[PDB]
């Protein structure tokens, strides 16, 4: 969630105020995948140290 | 006075009946001015049309 601050103003005595509602935004971040693989033999697994 | 925030529990509409809304009120007080104008020096870079 992101937004900005409200805006004030200098007002006199008995002076009607004005609404200063802020605006809002929303960033989005997708999630992705990476992978790697390598095959080995039984004898290679048992011999190489 | 400092920054004070007051909570208004009930707002009204164009016919002096509740319209199902609330609001936040904030106000502040301060004042300032220059007493001695010759205790400063200000540089102006004015561009001719």
């Amino acid at each position: 969630v992101s937004s900005a601050a409200v805006q004030w103003s200098w007002d006199a005595e008995f002076e009607e105020v004005s609404d200063d509602s802020p605006e809002f935004g929303q960033p989005e971040i997708p999630v992705k995948k990476a992978q790697g693989f390598v095959p080995i033999s039984i004898e290679a697994l048992q011999d190489e140290a | 006075i400092g920054m004070t925030v007051e909570f208004i529990p009930h707002l009204f509409g164009t016919n002096r009946r509740p319209n199902g809304s609330r609001g936040w009120f904030a106000y502040y007080r301060m004042g300032a001015d220059v007493v001695n104008p010759n205790a400063f020096r200000l540089l102006n870079v004015e561009t001719a049309s």
